[PDB]
């Protein structure tokens, strides 16, 4: 099975450097082309930059050659992307793609993308989230519950309810800014009969401030 | 630099109708040697990293189902869904790979599914102990899984409509329902929170003329 | 036998990695002669087979290959005397040069070079050198990629 797996993702400030790496298995790593293609905010999809089978031929476009270099190590089945002079326009996530032309004809595109490593390039400094529980008139078959999580950079954050437990009949919401940072919610519907009865909690991680943030979902008066 | 334009941005299509989305090159991607179309179409299911549908055009990628189907020559292509299926939810790019020295993407259509009108449910929640102790109150509405993503909230402070201090955010259409849900946050100081007594949010949806209204008292 | 009289012989090159579809955009004069190819063919089949551990699919398919160009060079001098003369015994040299002789002259160079350089060497440079001619002009370097 075709699995490519990027990692090296980080807030980088505007003038620096990061270098992502893509772990390839369940095919010949020698006998494929590696790209690089990135997704910027706007959603639109760039590429970055190419290497042969080999690493023999190396390709790029304009807005990235001079600041990065593709490069790959057949011995350990790895893809590199070494980014330099960062700047903002280059926040984006980054996918990791197998070119296909490699397995017969010139038909082939790139065919298998990895799940990609965000890079965000931003002076902002990282900050951790708040977060602030959403409970609750005379209830009903079923409670919504909440979370809000605010005031945290740079994205993402990732809210679990009962630890995974709670999946069913959970809504993200997706983070807007906020004078400079961040701000999100989630919510959970359960019956009545299971809160406040048995125990609700949500569960923030913001990988970037390496912080969790566990909060018990209690009842008022 | 062939750059590739898709129209529509997006479309909204019922389970079982057939969707056309239009791709077009600024210059011809077909080779006169091999008489072939370099174009590729790719689909993102959200959450996900793209997936090959479509090359050469036309030629479809093993495992792609039948439904879909790629067109075209030249400078225009169109991919043909007869007859779409919830699961195909997602956001349509199409790819030039005749270059290779400079590979360039379309902007993508995002096809949504269209669905029986739903109106929301709606909960308040007012500001958390914690919250208040930080020096902060803010005041959440949820509208839970409606139909369409057209939503009005408007939120009133003892009677008086408030326009300082608002953030609203959608969910994308649900994988299970094809429903949207949206959040409302008014964010206000402890001290301009304790300044007032009723706190009141109201949604106007297109399935009812009046709105859905929640409401608490600090009582 | 691999090589065929066939419109679109099934299986060419697949066993090996690319196909017909990729190799059909290097030119017909970059091959070297017929001969040559044949005679430098030979030369690692018999020495690498035995001794081994150097049995490699390259050469034991190159057996399939000489073999069925001699299945062919008995075949031709025998259809141009059985039937007619016009169009029936003066097309039969018509017929394998230059078409069906250079689908051999491909596969040949095809599996030397994959020995010569490697497997993934050659597929790399058919893929390559199919991207610089794909490419258009000026945006394309005019340096062409190279087998070395």
């Amino acid at each position: 099975e075709v699995q490519l797996v990027e990692s090296g993702g980080d807030l980088v400030k505007p003038g620096g450097s990061l270098k992502l790496s893509c772990a390839a298995s369940g095919f010949t790593f020698s006998s494929y082309g590696m790209s690089w293609v990135r997704q910027t905010p706007d959603k639109r999809l760039e590429w970055v930059a190419t290497i042969s089978s080999g690493g023999n031929y190396i390709y790029y476009p304009d807005t990235v050659k001079g600041r990065f270099t593709i490069s790959r190590d057949n011995a350990k089945n790895t893809l590199y992307l070494q980014m330099s002079s960062l700047k903002s326009e280059d926040t984006a996530m980054y996918y990791c793609t197998r070119e296909g032309a490699y397995s017969g004809s010139s038909s082939y595109p790139m065919d298998y993308w990895g799940q990609g490593t965000s890079v965000t390039v931003s002076s902002a400094k990282t900050t951790p989230p708040s977060v602030y529980p959403l409970a609750p008139d005379t209830t009903g078959s079923s409670v919504t519950l909440g979370c809000l999580v605010k005031g945290y950079f740079p994205e993402s954050v990732t809210v679990t309810w009962n630890s995974g437990s709670l999946s069913s009949s959970v809504h993200t919401f997706p983070a807007l800014l906020q004078s400079g940072l961040y701000t999100m919610s989630s919510s959970v519907t359960v019956p009545s009969s299971t809160w406040p009865s048995q125990t609700v909690t949500c569960s923030v991680a913001h990988p970037a401030s390496s912080t969790t943030v566990d909060k018990k979902l209690e009842p008022s008066g | 630099n062939i750059m590739m334009t898709q129209s529509p941005s997006s479309l909204a299509v019922s389970a079982g109708e057939k969707v056309t989305m239009n791709c077009k090159s600024s210059q011809s991607v077909l080779y006169s040697s091999n008489q072939k179309n370099y174009l590729a179409w790719y689909q993102q299911k959200p959450g996900q990293s793209p997936k090959l549908l479509i090359y050469w055009a036309s030629t479809r990628e093993s495992g792609v189902p039948d439904r879909f189907t790629g067109s075209g020559s030249g400078t225009d292509f169109t991919l043909t869904i007869s007859s779409v299926q919830t699961e195909d939810l997602a956001v349509y790019y199409c790819h030039q790979y005749l270059s290779s020295y400079m590979y360039t993407f379309g902007g993508g259509t995002k096809l949504e599914i269209k669905r029986a009108d739903a109106a929301p449910t709606v909960s308040i929640f007012p500001p958390s102990s914690e919250q208040l102790t930080s020096g902060g109150a803010s005041v959440v509405c949820f509208l839970n899984n409606f139909y369409p993503k057209d939503i009005n909230v408007k939120w009133k402070i003892d009677g008086s409509e408030r326009q300082n201090g608002v953030l609203n955010s959608w969910t994308d259409q649900d994988s299970k329902d094809s429903t949207y849900s949206m959040s409302s946050t008014l964010t206000l100081t402890k001290d301009e929170y304790e300044r007032h007594n009723s706190y009141t949010c109201e949604a106007t949806h297109k399935t009812s003329t009046s709105p859905i209204v929640k409401s608490f008292n600090r009582n | 036998c691999l090589g065929w009289l066939w419109g679109m012989d099934i299986d060419p090159y697949k066993e090996f990695g690319a196909t017909v579809e990729l190799l059909s955009f290097l030119p017909s004069d970059f091959f070297p002669s017929v001969r040559d190819l044949l005679d430098t063919a030979a030369a690692l089949y018999r020495d690498a087979l035995e001794s081994p551990e150097h049995a490699s699919p390259h050469h034991t398919a190159l057996r399939q290959a000489i073999l069925c160009w001699g299945d062919l060079m008995t075949l031709a001098t025998w259809v141009g005397t059985n039937l007619e003369d016009p169009a029936s015994r003066d097309l039969v040299v018509s017929y394998v040069n230059t078409n069906v002789g250079l689908k051999f002259r491909q596969l040949l160079w095809f599996h030397i070079s994959a020995l010569t350089f490697g497997r993934e060497t050659v597929l790399e440079y058919l893929v390559s050198f199919a991207v610089w001619i794909r490419t258009p002009p000026a945006y394309r370097p005019p340096n062409a990629p190279i087998l070395s």
